[PDB]
């Protein structure tokens, strides 16, 4: 796993460089941001459970054939096994918003995603939407809270999107 | 996108992208507002462009709607109104791209191999695509009802 | 002792239904509805 | 490859959506930028065989990567350095105009690291010289150029450690 | 985009539980005939079809009775049935117009799927599914939906049911038996997740739902105890062979270490300890360590010892530096004193296969680990988690956008394919459509076509292959000693040598090709496209190959280079689906690309390579250069001298 | 794996004969040449790491590798390096005093190409320090042993390329 | 062979040969002329060995080659005696490699199940290969029928 | 390719010197053995079909190898494998001419034990061929052009086994 400052040390330890205006530059973003991060990451742990199941019935309201025969949100126990992987999406989302970076995403989400999915004919296009889902339900939670920072909370999300879901352009 | 198309063609040929294709990325970023303003204008009337086109196919072709034909009874009527919308949802891509790639690679390549397989009239498609470039047309100014039509003509040339 | 043949036996076609548009097309359908 | 607007698009499309308003907003950011993308890329277009020159100057010439058993001894060997450092520059211009670093991963690192260690290329000198080519472009093109420049440029550098 | 892939193979986690499956399921898994005992169950089962199959006929043609006796207890205010697709004291009836259309869809559709199932699990012999698909139901629908009218329903549907079977206590006992599991399965809360924690840093945390493990197969569990019968504990041993050597090679070979099970047997050494000395001795070094590299045989013992592949680059590594500094010794006793080990197994439970439907699963290592659990892992001598684990932190490789198989040998003749089932080595990457494979100019660096593209055709020199050109004229265009036979001929050879690789046999030569060549009636294209359309080289390069592998091959043949990536793979390959194989060939010959390159005149030639080509060609002791990747001191006479 | 004894027996075994005079010439030569495979086992033993240290620092020292960016960068990398040196010179140790490289296809080279590409090590350094191997064991076993040598260490460098 | 043997010993724990197991190997190879000696006396006598042999079981168990019997008929018997001589051939295996592992990995992993899958009795097999046994030392002197009679009971231990 | 010349060349050109006295005494050498390597080719190429035709009756004809069930039965795998001599003779026979082993590794042995281990060609009997075909050459062309003709089919057995 990988987070801000340890992309940013890889970077400049690859060419035997010390730290330069620039890198002291990032990091300070980063260290600035790193307050607006811990309250985003506050409010998911105040509200995933509830984040988790709305994101769910939206879902299922806009694909409802997920929850009807050959729907693979069908019977209880792919339900709950969807919920399951919603679950699993917030938490490392909330993961990566804290390390500012999407290489914890990378190694423990989406590296060999794509297999486990299309082995078990999980259908990839409705998760990201449920993904895309949760990620405005964050969004707009942030804005009603007293929360001053608010831009990095897409990036995680959709990071996702784009490493997951089909190529169509 | 113009961005892409450019790149890929300065690419093929080993260089830079040239002054001229500079200019065209250029005023393309400087006119964006226009064409965002267009594809909101067709994402907003995308239920009334879809329906009144699909009134008119099924008045210039009634017989995909009568016995025998592949848009016969509510359920496959309604598919090929879900296909308009498709079809008019990629318009708008190609629209805020500025270039047809997208429109393409989404519902031009193979298209023919998919509409023969499931038995539909591609000429069909390609009248119903001119019906929502006419009624789209109704729904703007002349420029910039000439900005989608550029596209809307690329989609019916492609199916015919 | 014929009896015994299931795989070996005469097949039993089963009926498997051809899929048609879901509730996701629930709009249009509605537009469907009102194209006539 | 995949540009700011293409990759907008691709996210809209796998969910069959219209464009939102959070997606026109991400279009605006990259028309506000292409002023400035256009620009360096103009600059560095007219001025990328200088750049490369005062990048080999800085970091190849006169060690011994270019004597007599180093890999750019022989004219043969060091017009293919020299023509690499050409491509950097180029596909870094290209994924800078595009805003997306799609185009390196398709056509520039895939399979890099294997068909420099066949040829016996060496990787620290390489990514030496892009170095050099990221601090000569940016002293050419100015800071923010420099920093945009320098993000695709490092993007090549990450991918061949 | 994700650089790497450790395979897809299909996944058939099983849904619920029937008597068949559960009794050969119980069977197979210790390796065995059906006995007595599941013979037994199955007659039993089989004997009760007939009935069973009666309850559900019944049922399927009353549904919708049932239903509506359900939903008219259930709701008031209304009819129920206008659309469909004992009592707890809380228990009130439910207003149609309140309560909403959308909920009494679900009401209605939920009483419906209860029967349903029910008619399900009757005819299946056993309960799973309902227990499955029912347990943390309640939950699910507190929120939306009222227990104790559910509760009233399913009471109600239960009762009707049983109405239909006064015959005698045989279909009524049965039809009661599912419903009550039903209503207590409704009535049941929600069981906690099964949570499988990261051993270290570099393994995710992950959590199961419980009733996707109550759907799959159970796993059989071995644990040696003293008190055991023999029968039991000669089951147990038979158990930790099947573990530990991948099969039951006592029974196969009668090969056994008799000490060693005497000791386990009793009570003197643990199970775990029984595994560490089995799995160091010089049987297990003989079948899975000396015939792998140290690479490959950490990740077999990996599935002997814990069950289940490595999980993440960092864990590879430590364990290859273990099995490095002490060999297979250091190995086993890493693996079995982990406290994952300890975790799972202890010190009596014999090491089982955890896989899917037994915890929950990462991703990461999914394709990985469904090769690894296959019994035809042993034939695998590549390492398969080392390199994907690498190849997931590194850029898309030199390979073929299809795969590995599909890049043939870069030698003078034959198409040598890696076949995918023979010492298994596929190393599947996500290449989009867009990808461009780096090609290797055999020539001048700066003629290769990508940053030259006006280079085409330029001839490589000294650097690259020989060309033929039919430049002199052609004979005939009386007399002897003409000096013109002695080329074209060359050139026709060359030709030859360059369609097929090598030259023909004698009668196998396109003799008419040749003549009409000859007598400039044709030109050097003409004749190699009729040389690439002979039923020879359909024969020989197309027929015996995969699809896509004849089309590589066939490229490389006649544009002289490996394809670049999906658009000219993708271009020839429909060609195909729609042509076949003349029309492929007609477009390779007839593309732009081979105009330039070659035009009616120049008989084709090795333009590119890839880097394995080129490193196979080079790398080698007698041709690798003296200042290729090292360093070149220069040597001088000592200054003392 | 098979040493010539066992090679010769196995060769023998799948026609289904006896040992005949070639046979026995073989196992004659083998017995004959065991004497120097154990002094020169023996050699190679005391002096593994020596050969190793001056192998690396006659090939890849002061060289690209080595460097920020190359393949032997930081000290992990360097010690993988090192003992990779080190386990094919133990395996063409066994594979001498065997006079067979039948182990070094079993517990060397089979799959080792792959996880070289897959880990990006480059193929033809790694060749050029089994050569600097390769010269300073014949330098310190002998000329006729240190043929012996090079002929599994270029049977090692063989199964790379 | 021992060479084998300490190889496979060194490398399972990942180490070069130790002082004492190269000095084996020494002694190994050093007294090699013996081995191969004894190899010769018994391929040179291989089918008078299986002869005599084959002569003596049949007269000492009649009821292998009696109705019934697992050897009854003519090539019945020959079969077995062809078994013989693969178990001759293995025994001089093991005695010019010095070791028992070229025996054991050609024709004593399994044999219990081919030679149960088959019918034949085992013991019976190992009362052959005594006999083998008794008929090749009587051709040789006393140091190498004993050095030759170590791998045919090997063998015989192995099969009963 | 290199020839012994080449090699020469190479050395000085990677270390950047002119050719001093060592260089120019191999040098020397070489074109002292030039007539007696011409010698020896014309006579290979006089006798090529001749010496595998012996070398094939020597090695492999009244064997299993012919007969149904090997790999040389069947008039196609037939004229295969006497192809294939034919190319390791003609291979050797330019290696000798060259002084130099390196077109066999780029032309030859590159890829061909995975080759054969594909096809399921046997790899010993192979090289038992070669070896017939060095013997024949000997007694064909002389004890020195035999021993430098052994050399280079000895180099092709080599790489095969
Ligand atoms: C309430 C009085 C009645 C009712 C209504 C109801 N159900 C849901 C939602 C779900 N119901 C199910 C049902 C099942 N899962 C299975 O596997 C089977 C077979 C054992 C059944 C019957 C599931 C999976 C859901 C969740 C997904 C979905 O919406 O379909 C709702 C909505 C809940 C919400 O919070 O939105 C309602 C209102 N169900 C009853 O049993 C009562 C008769
Ligand atoms: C919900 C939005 C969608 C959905 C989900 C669904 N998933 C499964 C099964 C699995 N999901 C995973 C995924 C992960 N495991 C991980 O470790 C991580 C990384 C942090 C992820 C994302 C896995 C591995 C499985 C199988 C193993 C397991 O259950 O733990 C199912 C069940 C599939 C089945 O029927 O067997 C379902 C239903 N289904 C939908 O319809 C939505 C699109
Ligand atoms: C002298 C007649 C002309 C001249 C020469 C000049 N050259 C350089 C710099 C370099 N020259 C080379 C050339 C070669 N390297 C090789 O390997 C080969 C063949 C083996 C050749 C011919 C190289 C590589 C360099 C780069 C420096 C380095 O060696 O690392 C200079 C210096 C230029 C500068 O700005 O540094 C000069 C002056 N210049 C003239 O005007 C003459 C016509
Ligand atoms: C220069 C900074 C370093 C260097 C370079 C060098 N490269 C080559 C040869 C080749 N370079 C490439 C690279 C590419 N081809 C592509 O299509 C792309 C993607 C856009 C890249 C990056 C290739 C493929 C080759 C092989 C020949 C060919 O161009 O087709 C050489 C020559 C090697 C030789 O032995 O001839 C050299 C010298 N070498 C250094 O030492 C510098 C650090
Ligand atoms: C025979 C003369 C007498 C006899 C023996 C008998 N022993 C057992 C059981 C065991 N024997 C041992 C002994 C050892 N196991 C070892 O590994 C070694 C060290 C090399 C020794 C000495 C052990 C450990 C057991 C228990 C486990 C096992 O059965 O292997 C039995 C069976 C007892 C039972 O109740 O099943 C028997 C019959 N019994 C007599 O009556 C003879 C006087
Ligand atoms: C100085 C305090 C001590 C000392 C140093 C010394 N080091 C070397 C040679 C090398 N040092 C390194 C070190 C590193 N490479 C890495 O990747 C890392 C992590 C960033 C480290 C620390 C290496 C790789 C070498 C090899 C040379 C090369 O870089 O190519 C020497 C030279 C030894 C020789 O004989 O050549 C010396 C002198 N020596 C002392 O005595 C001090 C205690
Ligand atoms: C040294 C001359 C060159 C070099 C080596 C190098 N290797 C690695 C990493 C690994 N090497 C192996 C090797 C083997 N696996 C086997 O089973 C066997 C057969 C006995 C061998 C030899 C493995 C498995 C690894 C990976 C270890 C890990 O998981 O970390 C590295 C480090 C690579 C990295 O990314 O850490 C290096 C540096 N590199 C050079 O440049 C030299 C030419
Ligand atoms: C008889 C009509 C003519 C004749 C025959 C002859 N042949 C040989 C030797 C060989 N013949 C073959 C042939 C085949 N092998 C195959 O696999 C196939 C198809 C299945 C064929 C037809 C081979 C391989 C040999 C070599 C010996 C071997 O089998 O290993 C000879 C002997 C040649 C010699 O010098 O030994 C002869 C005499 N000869 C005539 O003159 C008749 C016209
Ligand atoms: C002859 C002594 C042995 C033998 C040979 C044999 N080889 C093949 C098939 C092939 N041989 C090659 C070899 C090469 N291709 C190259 O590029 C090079 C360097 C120029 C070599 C040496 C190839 C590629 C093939 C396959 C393609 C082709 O045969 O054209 C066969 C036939 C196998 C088959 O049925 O395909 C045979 C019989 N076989 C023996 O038994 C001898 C020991």
């Amino acid at each position: 796993m990988r987070d801000a400052v340890t992309t940013l040390i890889k970077n400049y330890d690859l060419t035997g460089r010390y730290l330069d205006r620039n890198a002291m530059d990032e990091l300070k973003a980063y260290f600035e941001s790193g307050s607006a991060r811990i309250a985003a990451a506050a409010m998911i742990n105040a509200n995933s459970a509830t984040i988790v199941k709305r994101a769910a019935a939206q879902l299922f309201e806009e694909i409802p054939e997920l929850i009807r025969p050959s729907g693979n949100a069908y019977t209880t126990r792919r339900f709950s096994a969807c919920l399951r992987d919603m679950d699993y999406y917030l938490r490392y989302a909330s993961y990566a918003l804290i390390a500012a970076d999407n290489n914890v995403l990378d190694e423990r989400v989406l590296q060999g995603l794509r297999e486990t999915y299309n082995s078990l004919g999980v259908p990839i296009g409705p998760t990201v939407r449920g993904i895309q889902i949760m990620k405005e339900m964050i969004e707009a939670m942030a804005e009603d809270s007293s929360l001053n920072s608010t831009d990095f909370i897409a990036s995680p999300f959709d990071h996702m999107t784009r490493e997951l879901s089909e190529l169509s352009v | 996108s113009i961005v892409t198309k450019s790149i890929v063609n300065a690419d093929a040929e080993a260089r830079y992208l040239s002054p001229g294709e500079l200019d065209r990325i250029k005023a393309f970023v400087t006119g964006g507002a226009a064409r965002l303003r267009i594809a909101e204008t067709l994402t907003g009337s995308r239920e009334t462009i879809v329906k009144q086109a699909g009134d008119r196919l099924f008045q210039k072709r009634p017989d995909i709607v009568s016995p025998g034909g592949n848009a016969y009874g509510e359920e496959m009527t309604a598919t090929c109104l879900r296909d308009m919308d498709y079809y008019l949802r990629l318009v708008t891509y190609g629209v805020v791209s500025g270039d047809v790639t997208p429109i393409e690679e989404i519902g031009l390549v193979g298209v023919r191999e998919m509409y023969r397989s499931l038995g539909t009239p591609i000429e069909a498609v390609a009248q119903s695509v001119r019906e929502m470039k006419e009624v789209a047309s109704g729904l703007m100014s002349s420029d910039d009802a000439a900005e989608a039509s550029a596209y809307f003509d690329f989609v019916i040339g492609k199916m015919s | 002792p014929s009896q015994v043949a299931f795989a070996s036996g005469d097949p039993i076609p089963q009926n498997v239904a051809r899929r048609t548009p879901g509730p996701s097309l629930n709009r249009f359908k509605e537009m469907a509805r009102q194209v006539k | 490859m995949q540009d700011a607007i293409t990759a907008v698009i691709n996210s809209a499309d796998v969910q069959g959506k219209y464009l939102d308003g959070a997606a026109m907003d991400k279009l605006k950011s990259y028309f506000a930028s292409g002023e400035l993308r256009v620009r360096a890329a103009s600059v560095i277009s007219a001025n990328a065989a200088t750049i490369v020159k005062e990048a080999v100057a800085k970091s190849l010439l006169y060690s011994d990567v270019t004597r007599p058993g180093g890999n750019m001894y022989t004219t043969r060997r060091y017009a293919a350095c020299i023509r690499d450092l050409d491509y950097y520059l180029r596909y870094a211009t290209y994924a800078m105009l595009a805003g997306d670093a799609s185009i390196l991963d398709e056509r520039v690192l895939n399979g890099l690291k294997e068909t420099y260690n066949s040829l016996g290329v060496p990787i620290s000198s390489t990514v030496q010289a892009i170095q050099a080519i990221k601090e000569v472009t940016a002293s050419l093109v100015g800071a923010d150029a420099g920093k945009e420049m320098g993000v695709y440029l490092d993007y090549i550098c990450s991918g061949l450690s | 985009s994700v650089k790497a892939s450790g395979g897809s193979s299909l996944a058939r986690p099983q849904l619920y539980q029937t008597v068949p499956v559960s009794a050969i399921s119980q069977a197979e898994q210790q390796d065995r005939f059906l006995e007595g005992s599941e013979l037994n169950e199955l007659t039993a089962y089989f004997q009760s079809g007939a009935l069973r199959l009666e309850i559900a006929e019944t049922l399927t043609q009353n549904a919708d009775l049932i239903v509506s006796r359900a939903a008219n207890r259930i709701f008031t205010g209304g009819s129920p049935l206008s659309y469909l697709e004992p009592i707890p004291p809380g228990f009130r009836p439910i207003n149609i117009a309140r309560y909403g259309p959308s909920n009494m869809q679900k009401s209605l559709r939920d009483m419906s799927w209860f029967l349903r199932y029910t008619t399900y699990a009757i005819v299946a012999g056993d309960p799973n599914i309902i227990v499955v698909n029912t347990r943390g139901l309640k939950e699910v629908i507190e929120n939306a939906c009222s227990i104790d009218a559910t509760i009233v329903a399913i009471q109600e549907m239960r009762a009707a049911s049983a109405d239909y079977f006064r015959n005698n206590a045989q279909a009524k006992e049965i039809v009661l038996q599912y419903f009550d599991i039903l209503l207590s399965e409704f009535k049941a809360p929600t069981p906690a997740n099964k949570v499988r924690q990261g051993p270290s840093n570099d393994i995710q945390g992950l959590e199961l739902p419980q009733s996707y493990f109550n759907a799959a197969a159970k796993r059989q569990k071995y644990a040696m105890k003293p008190g055991l019968s023999a029968l039991e504990k000669n089951a147990v041993i038979k158990a930790a062979y099947r573990q530990i050597f991948e099969r039951d090679i006592t029974k196969a070979y009668s090969q056994s270490i008799s000490y060693l099970e005497s000791q386990v047997r009793n009570g003197d050494i643990s199970m775990k300890e029984f595994v560490r000395r089995l799995a160091k001795s010089p049987l297990y070094r003989k079948q899975f360590f000396e015939p792998f590299i140290n690479s490959r045989a950490l990740e077999l013992a990996f599935r002997h010892i814990l069950g289940r592949g490595p999980s993440s680059r960092e864990e590879v590594q430590k364990y290859f530096s273990i099995v490095s500094s002490g060999g297979l010794p250091a190995l086993v006793d890493a693996l079995v004193d982990s406290q994952e080990y300890a975790d799972y197994f202890g010190e009596e439970t014999v090491p089982y296969l955890r896989g899917l439907g037994v915890e929950a699963q990462e991703c990461r290592n999914w394709g990985m680990q469904q090769d690894l659990f296959s019994y035809s892992a042993p034939f695998r001598k590549v390492p398969q988690f080392i390199t994907t684990f690498a190849q997931y932190d590194r850029p898309l490789p030199d390979q073929h956008v299809y795969g590995s198989g599909n890049d043939p040998l870069e030698i003078q003749f034959g198409a040598i394919f890696p076949k995918e089932t023979r010492n298994p080595s596929k190393r599947p990457a996500p290449f989009n459509k867009d990808t461009k494979r780096i090609l290797i100019h055999r020539g001048p660096a700066v003629n290769n076509q990508v940053g030259n593209p006006s280079a085409v055709g330029e001839f490589p020199g000294s650097l690259g292959a020989k060309v033929f050109r039919l430049n002199g004229g052609l004979p005939g265009a009386g007399t002897s000693v003409k000096f013109g036979e002695s080329s074209t001929q060359a050139l026709i050879r060359a030709a030859y040598r360059q369609v097929f690789g090598r030259d023909l046999y004698e009668g196998q030569r396109l003799s008419v090709a040749e003549i009409q060549l000859e007598n400039g009636d044709i030109s050097v294209r003409e004749f190699i496209k009729r040389l690439a359309k002979s039923e020879l080289f359909l024969k020989l390069y197309w027929a015996p190959h995969y699809v896509c592998k004849a089309i590589e091959y066939m490229h490389r043949r006649l544009l002289g280079r490996p394809t670049y990536g999906r658009q000219e793979m993708n271009q020839y390959f429909d060609i195909a689906s729609k042509q076949g194989f003349y029309a492929v060939v007609e477009a390779m010959i007839d593309s732009k690309e081979y105009s330039d390159a070659f035009g009616e005149d120049t008989v084709p030639y090795e333009r590119y390579l890839t880097p394995g080509g080129l490193q196979m060609r080079s790398a080698r002791v007698g041709s690798l250069r003296e200042d290729i990747g090292q360093r070149v001191d220069k040597e001088v006479t000592p200054r003392f001298v």
